């Protein structure tokens, strides 16, 4: 509860930060430094030249791509005065979304996600916002993001973006996050609207593995979304001093979108368990329809080749004699038993 | 009016063995049937309320149970302090009415 | 610790009038309810009338309906039954005694007698 | 701009204006005449039913003064409801939802209502509604809502929706016990369809009446821009409709499943019937065509010999092992 | 004005003028008769038993001054229980449950109340009623109920459906007890139908009681100049009474759905132990009927020799078998 | 406000709703920086008296079931009675009431 | 005093995590119990843990918003001192609320795991 | 001495890290058996090393 410290790890050096993602095929920073009047954007590879950018007066957006570069992040946190836990967890990305208040900052985690058709797994990436004085410092593992809204309103002076500090563009930095979010959803209903399609019509092996795999997936994003509902709920109830007060209600918006997002999150859930107790229904279905047919055919012969066989054999004491016309006879009372035994299966309502 | 009716009237047992007492309600009382213990020149004694739970500081050898309804009072191992006279009461009304009573004898 | 005591009983002559009187200790007549069971020689138990002395709630026998009367001084802590024209089938051993409320189900509701008293005989 | 309503018939404007004194109807056909009744001091009623022509809906917004963007959320109509809260006036949608017959599916109606002034304009996109009664009670001098103003006529508008939705909860009841009917007396395979049929439906319900409770709770959470007061009394009663109306959709969801599971369960019981009988007949007839085969194998000497002419004595021997296997599956519940 | 209702049996018109000095009571067949009560100071009740003659209730109306709306409204009897506020009357809409123990089925009967003046105008479906009891205590002096105005007669008619919706509770609450002994006893198959059908009419009890909590509140919450405040809190005793009413009926739908998955618990396990018993008795007379029938064929090539006793020790042959796969079983703890 | 009202109930009746019947005690654990006190009793008189002590004071009341304890120390305190009937039902979920 | 309601509160969370960790080993057991030896009396406590684990989160969602209420709108009685006391048991609730979650979704699974190893069985 | 515990329970704690890297060449194992052949030894393999790590994390939560 008390005291933070960078946790000690067994096989590293004492003051080690290693980033923990696996993308390492880029790096980039990008600057949109923007006013009332004038915005000034650009991009570079050089830390130095987004240093200086600290005690701007104008409302600052530094983007930083590539964070498996973990020299550049310390050096922008020893620059701007984050303390190296802060930092440890921005390079953590085995985490989930959490908020964070300092005296000088305020520090939240979030995810974005790309679902991809074909191949029906979800892959998160891990940004990571911190709102200092006049800057917003955004972290990111590769390229690809869900602001570019947000770009062309400050490029286009589209919306109040411009006229108002940091604290909007953090808003408009999680709305944009939010937004994509309703995205992803939408598409997870059309997978789910195409497995009740196949589930319903055409249901094979596969359909196990596909629907399994869209319950573990909203398992996933459901693990994924309260957290960031929560992390909403503090930064609009808490209201640190770094807020000013005035963009409280744009929070609140925040909070019923991803209040609107899990109750759509659970709603997948449940026509997805709706979907797998269809498909069992199905297999137990097909499998009474093939051993009903195995037991009739089973009780029809059996017992009459049992009866069959009685007499198939000979004995020193048997009626050897026809009779009255034995063996048509006989022929007649095996089909009478079938007959018997068709009428009763039919009484039973089966084939 | 609610009337209880038990049966039997009268009841016969030895020591240690197993003793059932049987309550039947006119109209319908939901569970509130009480068991009484009157042993002869003293007052009653509460052992069972709501028809299934026992009363504190009565031995755990009584019990209750509810069937519609139909209520019984069993007492698992007969001991010589148990031969007595045992009543049940419906209290789902204001107006509460008794058993007739069941004398349990040696 | 809590005990009910009972006073007040004696011969009477048919159609005359007499109060019992029921003196509480261990608990007082305002949080719980008092009740009267008579018992007749060589009869079982029977429910005479009820009351709960923080309200002016009474209830009575059908029996015994209007002939017998109910009350408690809170002050005295004591619970009274003034029982008139009274017969012979009236004779009994009455018991005073206090019960609890108990909770089944939401619309349903049951008392228990815990505590009962010595008893007294009225003729 | 675009009209994404799939509904091209006929589109009527019906207005109608009342007052304590008297009232008016005039169904019109053309939009000008309805374009006066924008600032009268009696409040109107206006019901712009079809917007399969955007240039109606485009210039009685212009007229009266509304955001183009209300005008394309107006067009827009697979959108979940909303309410919004302009500085002039107030925008609202609602879905209308009818439940058919022999084919199990819902259609859904988007109606938008906007309260500004003394006028409230309805946009529907074809004939037929749910606020017959409110028609009904301005017609006959009935309430209070001649009275009031425009805000009791938005209140009216919304109840009358409930109560169309409490109507519909009513008819998918019924499918559901005619479901139960099926489940219970004829289990088939189409049961499965029919189940999830129904759980489709009662799943687009909540989707459908959980933005609405949001948007009465809104509308009930103070914040009257304006809302004369003494009407978010009234609306507090549509609100706790709007919880009703939800507990009865997920009641419905939970009897459907259970349906559901009962079904799963008879099935497994019929499996197990045809297990009992397969094993029944199996097990009494196999071991005495064994007995056939060894009592009976083709040698040419026999030990056993006419012992006293024993073949009934086999036919006994085979009597005794069948009763006793009788009684071996007689002794469980079998 | 149509009847919409499936009762058309019976006409009857009960009328009960009471004040503080004495009494009337007379069942009068004549409409005619009753008009003349609405003028009296002395409160009074007039019953119609039977609404679908019609122009019984369209007289009555149109004397009491009832709007013709309200009159359909009491006609209609599939309408949700609800109250509606006029300046000369207040209109009520309840509904009637009567459950049979014999045979477990819900059935729902619609009574509708007018206090107008000193009126309380009862009207009917059918034969048989509630309100015994304050036909009793009005018939003989026994309570307030003869000092006080009619307001407090509606009130007494209202706790009086309470009350016997309180003992129809106390039915359930029998046939709850007896079935979940039933489920833990004995399970069996119509059970589950039970088990399913009171679940129903517990949902359906949920649903009907809503209404009537609505109609409580809204009567003592927002006392109208005709209910008079001296009769509120009599009001909001019966609204706390249906408050229980609805707690118990949640209490029960949440036990009885229990109940439903036992029997879903206790089955789908029946395959295992006679799949084995098939298993192991066919797997031991397959290769023992394969034999004795491959040396039973005649096929006279073998020499006819007997040997040392061919057929006996094929028969050890048989038992050897049996004994080994039997060992294999026990190996295997089939 | 007001208690709420049951039918099959005299008005004003306060019930435990419960099923444990079984013990009942009050220990009171009054401290302060200094010292402390630990007092375990049966009775209710010897545990009022801390209402106006200025150094916290932590009574612990087990068993419900004693209505007339619990009618007794809300009216000490000032409880409302609606509290002491919330208190008494057992049948509730968490909640927090703030009051005066 | 508020510190003292703050310690109480405090320790019936922790209580409510031990709890939690005895559900963990039920849980443990009742999986192991379906993979190897499915039973009826399986499926009946795999049913009893999900109507247990239904009313855990019942009860401990309301504790949620009771320690919010406690230490959002401080009103008199909690001194300001105190609220950040609430806090930490305001993120211990959250923590619970996961893992009975988690929970439910691991019993969802034996449900499905139940019946995959009795139609194993009925393939061998 | 206190120093000394800490370095016995530092020992205990490196035992454990030399566990866990014998415990993941073995899930890397079962893994790849478990994706390329459905032998009837893999399940009896991947229960066997799932009752050890539940063993595990009993022992390594307290
Ligand atoms: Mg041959």
């Amino acid at each position: 509860m008390e005291e933070k410290r960078l946790s000690a790890k067994k096989g590293l050096p004492p003051g080690t930060l290693v980033y923990t993602g696996k993308y390492r095929e880029d790096f980039e920073i990008e600057v949109m430094n923007y006013s009332i009047e004038e915005f000034r954007e650009f991009k570079t590879t050089d830390v130095e030249s987004v240093l200086p950018f600290r005690d701007s007066s104008t409302p600052t957006w530094i983007n930083i791509t590539g964070i498996h570069r973990t020299d550049v992040v310390q050096r922008v946190g020893e620059f701007f005065g984050i303390h190296p836990l802060v930092l440890e967890d921005i390079l953590n990305v085995h985490q989930r979304p959490k908020v964070e208040f300092f005296e000088n900052y305020v520090f939240i985690v979030l995810k974005m996600f790309t679902y991809d058709k074909n191949l029906h797994e979800l892959e998160s990436e891990q940004v990571s916002l911190i709102l200092t004085k006049n800057c917003v410092l955004m972290f990111q593992e590769k390229i690809g993001d869900v602001f570019d809204p947000v770009r062309e309103r400050i490029r286009y002076n589209r919306g109040i973006i411009r006229k108002k500090r940091a604290d909007y563009l953090l808003y408009s930095l999680i709305d944009a996050l939010v937004d994509d979010y309703f995205v992803l959803l939408e598409k997870i209903d059309d997978e789910i609207d195409v497995l009740e399609e196949e589930v319903l019509e055409r249901p094979e092996k596969e359909t196990v593995q596909r629907t399994h795999q869209l319950k573990r997936n909203l398992v996933e994003l459901r693990k994924t979304i309260w957290p960031l509902r929560e992390v909403l709920s503090s930064l609009y109830r808490d209201v640190p001093p770094l807020i000013e007060k005035e963009t409280v209600p744009y929070f609140r918006d925040v909070y019923d979108h991803t209040i609107q997002i899990a109750d759509t999150v659970e709603t997948f859930r449940d026509i997805v368990s709706g979907l797998l107790d269809v498909y069992l229904s199905s297999v137990s279905n097909k499998t009474n329809e093939v051993m009903k047919v195995l037991t009739i055919i089973a009780t029809i012969f059996m017992p009459l080749t049992f009866i069959a066989g009685i007499y198939g054999m000979n004995f020193e004491y048997m009626p050897e004699l026809r009779w009255k016309w034995g063996y048509p006879v006989v022929l007649a009372v095996m089909g009478v038993i079938a007959v018997i035994m068709v009428v009763y299966f039919k009484k039973k309502k089966w084939l | 009016d609610i009337q209880m009716t038990q049966s039997p009237s009268s009841l016969s047992a030895s020591v240690g063995d197993r003793v059932t007492i049987t309550c039947r309600a006119s109209q319908s009382v939901s569970s509130a049937v009480a068991w009484y213990q009157q042993k002869p020149g003293k007052a009653p004694k509460l052992l069972i309320y709501s028809a299934s739970s026992l009363y504190s500081g009565v031995p755990s050898r009584f019990s209750g149970s509810r069937s519609g309804t139909d209520f019984t009072l069993t007492i698992s191992s007969l001991q010589p302090e148990d031969f007595a006279t045992y009543y049940c009461q419906q209290s789902s009304s204001s107006l509460i009415t008794f058993g007739q009573g069941t004398k349990v004898e040696i | 610790e809590v005990q009910l005591v009972e006073s007040g009983g004696g011969l009477v002559q048919p159609g005359g009038s007499l109060r019992l009187s029921c003196a509480a200790s261990g608990f007082n007549v305002s949080y719980y309810s008092i009740h009267w069971v008579r018992q007749a020689p060589g009869k079982g138990l029977e429910w005479v009338a009820s009351i709960s002395s923080s309200s002016g709630s009474t209830s009575y026998a059908d029996s015994v309906k209007g002939r017998f009367t109910i009350s408690a001084d809170t002050s005295k802590n004591t619970a009274y039954l003034q029982m008139n024209s009274l017969r012979a089938e009236d004779t009994a051993v009455y018991y005073c005694a206090r019960s609890y409320w108990y909770y089944i189900w939401s619309y349903s509701y049951g008392n228990a007698m815990d505590y009962w008293g010595q008893g007294t005989l009225v003729t």
